[PDB]
């Protein structure tokens, strides 16, 4: 390789060309922010239930960012799944239901922001940064929205029109595309178990698990949406990510501090 | 299957490469867009073409990831639609900005004949990871949206003459066989390059509308025209979608 | 007074709880306005409905001031704005936002016959206090919009035939009467629900245009044609504007 | 109460209904900025005096939010005023008349902000927040334009087309949405007057007055814009306001120190 | 030279000083231009007049930097814009903002007659040093947007007849000469006050299409009318463009 | 004079008036941030050249905001020129071309930003501030895109469609409306020779000149945008340029020290 030989299979070919996707695989890696951790608070699991499950994590939130730089995305929750109902309902496409739960996430980051307006950390938004790289460095933390920005874009799914890439897919892609260190969902069970906790009387816990186990379990559509695991195979920089449960006190604190709390799952 | 939006739209996507030629390509396609005003409701698409390229070029060596190339790429297109609705402008075509065209196409297009805005999608810093080079491009827009609009066709306005065996431009062009007909999932299959997008193929399974998409060569003045009325002037794209 | 900047325009204010019926509501309700088209020149705007209420559950739990509640229940109008947009848009009707309501609807409506715009007035944190629960709420802002300009009328779309003496949904249910013509000082003086925001009866004191509003069932096909023909279907409210 | 009573109405009775805004009474009551004082520089009283106004309050704001975070809103003066006269006299609507006196409220926040630019206040925008969080907490103010955002939608005076609620009332109203601690309105005069001071020969200074006692007084439209008193009598959070003279040096530097300068304005 | 991007385009500067005389002024001017609008296709462009003044006395007061002053500036004449349009809202006139003018002008003068938008051009805290007075006004950036459009014409309405050899209203207004034609660069050599920027005269050195200017006295009913069918009834400015 | 009288001027007379502009001449002069330096980042000397010039420029710009506040405007480059050629081809007037290039200046402030993004500086845009000043405050550094805001109104050259306000003279117009103290171009060679060193075999290296000495030399058009000669010799607050050779490790950190690498222009 070489940066001539890149450039040249560059303005020559197609971009669709094997052997300009391979030289391109070749480049520098750069990180844009290594040492942040992005953070998903779920909508249904913890900012639909109001200040009994938000209240600590603001607290955590406010003592986590002394000693961690912090991206916090918002879900959406009960009132995208409403809105979701009624344009399905409606015939609408899936790129007209993103920009609806869109909203919903972006309801939740105001909520969750005033909260913690008074410690400095502010709410952000955009299909990238702007004013990310100021806050992290000055108040280690900001608040964004989780959904994806592809709006009438979105791809659907293979069947029915709900979005396939919600706020886990637009949480995790930030925390690719900006290279963290690390990537915690905040949920409402504890992690990962062998079936669905609040339909299943015995599901046993699964602490550590990879992507192709999970798929061979019948884990593909579980606690996470789908989509995220196939991004976290294909993903170069967050190769794992930690699933924990936002509602036992000091759970993100202790996530932050590289405790083993909740599920562990692993692109390998 | 979702309802269409705008059953009557006729999307057309022009290559950034095309508009790379400059005049002496555009020229004759404005004029021809020109003629097609008064025939169809069009929204009119542009890829990125070579400048794209190069900032591809500079953001690699740079070491920054596919989040970053992927608006820089998307800027080039940007200014192609705004190069070619200046030049529809004394028709009343302008340039509509992606949230425009996503939320108020409808507005715009009973107000003038038609717009111009940018093939890219708005996927930025939220690309897909697994290549360096971003996946989501022009022709994978283009698609998306007509599809998602419900929209009467997608055309792909291309520099060659439609799909080929083999890059027809390329170290094996010798080989190259024109290919007048093709399906998503066995272009799909393949590998070696093409002139589409390959995540075109991918969001053709998946399509809920557009059955097929014609790729034409846009620097034969009267293919765009022959194509937008259904006559087979390039290579056809069967996305899978079955008829009623 | 001050000039009619619109007079003939129709406004149009469709329930957040209609759109919450989905499909077997909206789409009739889509039907009849198709119709409505080519007769009026239309501003339409939507309420907020249930998912407000969930959104003020949450944050009334959190503590959130009124202000910080206003456009959180104002999302929602803006989501069924769009939805009902999009069911519009291959007649050429789209979502506008609060900024081209406020300063670019002569130019819209000039394009096309409808435009569907969030009916919540942009308080936001300047929401005023008082109540936990933000007072200048759909009906409200369609009302000082449609009085602002000066438009031909404003008709409100309800779940409900009108107004009555009790909640004809609620507990009192039983003892609830129809009210075919109310003034808004009327109302303003009783205690109890109403389908409309009390504010709604606040701003009418100060209009300078509408004479009369009337609440009509938008769940019967129909009423809302007749409404906007000034036929008596539902209840008029009198606003105390005196006609000339 | 209960959150579930509470919700119970939320989804079955109108917002009209009187038992459901009952139990909305109930709820907590969040202050999102508690430790911040929002201060009002007059357009006509200050901004438009130009230099030997305008620069000795720069001082103080700049040694105030050492010790004090600010959120400083702008006035707008004379040239709304003439916007105002134009307007009415084409017979044009308040909604049409609010934002060209926003207008001018920005352009004396952009003047302000620039003064201020050196010592990093940021001019900040919207009918809210965004950069409020990060600025106060870093650079302890920021500077904004006054007027409500209502525009078409602001509610018209009884009579004319005057908008009734202008930069008292937008800086007010951000004082009270934000839970601040104190709301300080700096004008011309060292506080209110049983008559105005300006037209008026033997006017004598009332150190502290309710909006009930000056409403008795025939003073509800004195010193502050009439509605921001009613809005006073309905806050949560502000139930009082102190008006300054910002002409005296060193006057609202002492307002913040607790010094009982001006005149104290209380909800009742 | 550069195509012309709307030829068919006519631009009309109302001069903020003109607006500053209130419905007097405003009402015979708005009834003359909603006789205009079946007959040109405009793009109608406001000054900032007294207002502005103001602005440059506080803010020169405060020192402020011929950057700072520019945009405070420009705020009135987008200010007098939505003034004028509201009165031309019911003829479906909307004042549309810079960017819209720059990008999206063809699809508005498709949607309705005339638009309004600020004439001032937006070299905020860019303009250029020198002066501590904004030196690119609202004549100069009229004349910039029709002549980078290529436009048919541009029409400056002044509250006086036209250039004089002295200030009208000034001190040496009993030697003021009124000038039926003249050329940019004759005015540009001259000292002494105008009724139009200075740098208009240096824009309309560089221009590439317009070649005459009419400065006409928009109090007098009927002069804009005939200045836009070409009649002399105020200044002719030759910009030194050739024709053909 | 007096500011009665300079508002006398300003109400009665026409702003082309000699008297009122000579009044508005003597008003006081402030700078808005007369501490901070302004530096243009080349597009095609420096940033097109991709890694090798970059990265050393970046550690650069990192050590150097310690001790200096700087604002890192960017020039757009190659790709700009590529756009001209296609638009000039068509006829498109400069006005077009104006929008076209600044579209390039942001690509590249893109680039840039997210290489210093980790290190808390971001990227900021309009044609003004916003950013700018809580962000030299905390951060002592901000990114911002070079290309004048004029659009379809920039002033076209007496021939061809080339804009000739491009990224040089959009820097240079911000360091002159901010009253910064020092303004910086980074360019490939290590200042202005008697003739275009890339072309000419034994040009000779020129440490200081002046404006009028450039032109009389013939060097109008050499290694900065002739406009921003004709700029420098208007401005009030920066009277003199260094052009510097950031392609030398270590030459910007050298100028901002005070250290004479490079060539000084100066207006007179
Ligand atoms: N095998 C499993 N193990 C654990 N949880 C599971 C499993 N299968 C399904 N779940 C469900 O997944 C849920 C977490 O996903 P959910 O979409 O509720 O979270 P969320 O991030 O809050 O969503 P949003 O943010 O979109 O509202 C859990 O509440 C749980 O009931
Ligand atoms: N199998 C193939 N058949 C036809 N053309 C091919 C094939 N493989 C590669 N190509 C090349 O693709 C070129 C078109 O390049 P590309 O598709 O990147 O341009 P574009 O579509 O104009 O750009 P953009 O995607 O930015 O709009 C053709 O000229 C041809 O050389
Ligand atoms: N006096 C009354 N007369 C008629 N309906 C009443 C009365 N009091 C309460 N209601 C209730 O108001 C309901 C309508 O609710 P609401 O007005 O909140 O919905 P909406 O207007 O669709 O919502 P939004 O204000 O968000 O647009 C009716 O179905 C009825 O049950
Ligand atoms: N009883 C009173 N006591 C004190 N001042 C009074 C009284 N009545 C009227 N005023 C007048 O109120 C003025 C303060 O209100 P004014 O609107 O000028 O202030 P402002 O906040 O600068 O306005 P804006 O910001 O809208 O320009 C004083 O200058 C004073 O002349
Ligand atoms: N040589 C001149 N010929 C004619 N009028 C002149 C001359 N010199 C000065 N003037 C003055 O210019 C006045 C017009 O002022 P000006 O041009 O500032 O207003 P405007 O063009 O309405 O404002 P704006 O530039 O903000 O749109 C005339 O009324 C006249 O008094
Ligand atoms: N007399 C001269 N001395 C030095 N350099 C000169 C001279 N004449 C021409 N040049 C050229 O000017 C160039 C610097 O201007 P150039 O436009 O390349 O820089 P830039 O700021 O990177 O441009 P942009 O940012 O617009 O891409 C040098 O690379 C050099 O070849
Ligand atoms: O971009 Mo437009 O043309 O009315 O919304
Ligand atoms: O929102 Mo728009 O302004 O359809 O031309
Ligand atoms: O400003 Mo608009 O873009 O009327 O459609
Ligand atoms: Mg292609
Ligand atoms: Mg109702
Ligand atoms: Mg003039
Ligand atoms: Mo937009
Ligand atoms: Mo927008
Ligand atoms: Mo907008
Ligand atoms: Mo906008
Ligand atoms: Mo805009
Ligand atoms: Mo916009």
């Amino acid at each position: 390789n070489s940066t001539a030989e890149l450039e040249e299979l560059l303005m020559q070919r197609s971009l669709t060309d094997p052997q300009l996707q391979a030289a391109a695989a070749a480049a520098a890696d750069f990180r844009i922010l290594p040492d942040a951790t992005v953070i998903k608070i779920g909508g249904q699991s913890v900012i639909d239930r109001g200040r009994a499950a938000v209240y600590p994590l603001v607290d955590e939130i406010v003592a986590a960012r002394k000693n961690h730089k912090l991206l916090i995305g918002t879900g959406a929750g009960t009132r995208a799944r409403h809105l979701y109902s009624i344009a399905a309902g409606l015939g609408l496409p899936a790129g007209v239901l993103a920009q609806l739960g869109s909203s919903v996430a972006d309801q939740n980051a105001a909520m969750l922001g005033q909260l913690l307006a008074k410690h400095g950390i502010p709410v952000v938004g955009g299909a990238g940064l702007s004013a990310v790289p100021l806050s992290l460095a000055e108040v280690n933390a900001v608040v964004f929205s989780g959904m994806p920005p592809y709006k009438l874009w979105m791809r659907p799914a293979a069947e029915g029109v709900i979005p396939p890439y919600r706020t886990d897919a637009g949480c995790f892609l930030l925390a690719e595309q900006f290279g963290c260190k690390q990537m915690i969902f905040v949920k409402d069970e504890d992690g990962l178990y062998t079936a669905n906790p609040k339909t299943s009387k015995d599901a046993t816990f699964i602490p550590r698990i990879s992507v192709d186990e999970m798929k061979a379990k019948g884990l593909h559509d579980s606690i996470l949406e789908f989509p995220v695991l196939d991004l976290l195979q294909s993903a170069q920089h967050v190769r794992e990510v930690q699933v924990v449960n936002g509602l036992v006190p000091g759970n993100l604190t202790r996530a932050l501090a590289g405790e083993h709390v909740g599920t562990i799952i692993t692109a390998s | 299957r979702p309802i269409r939006l705008l059953p009557w739209l006729q999307v057309v996507k022009i290559g950034g490469r095309v508009m790379d030629r400059g005049a002496d390509a555009i020229l004759p396609l404005v004029e021809e867009l020109r003629k097609l005003l008064p025939e169809h409701r069009l929204l009119i698409l542009t890829g990125a073409g070579v400048r794209a390229r190069h900032v591809f070029s500079v953001g690699l060596d740079l070491g920054l990831p596919v989040g970053s190339l992927a608006p820089l790429a998307a800027s080039e297109a940007g200014q192609n639609g705004h190069i070619l609705a200046a030049m529809l402008a004394s028709e009343g075509v302008s340039y509509v900005e992606h949230p425009t065209v996503a939320d108020q196409l409808a507005i715009h297009l009973s107000a003038t004949r038609a717009v111009v805005g940018s093939a890219f999608p708005p996927y930025a810093h939220h690309e897909f990871p697994g290549s360096r080079i971003p996946p989501h491009r022009a022709d994978t827009g283009a698609f998306l949206l007509a599809d998602a609009f419900g929209a009467a066709g997608l055309t792909i306005v291309e520099n060659v003459d439609g799909i080929y065996t083999a890059d027809p431009n390329g170290p094996d062009r010798g080989q190259a066989r024109f290919l007048p007909e093709t399906s998503a999932t066995d272009l799909a299959k393949s590998e070696g390059p093409l002139p589409v997008d390959r995540a075109l193929l991918d969001v053709m399974a998946t399509a809920r509308h557009i059955e097929r998409v014609q790729v034409v060569n846009g620097l034969v003045p009267g293919r765009l025209t022959a194509a937008l009325r259904g006559e087979h002037v390039g290579t056809l794209i069967r996305t899978g979608v079955r008829p009623a």
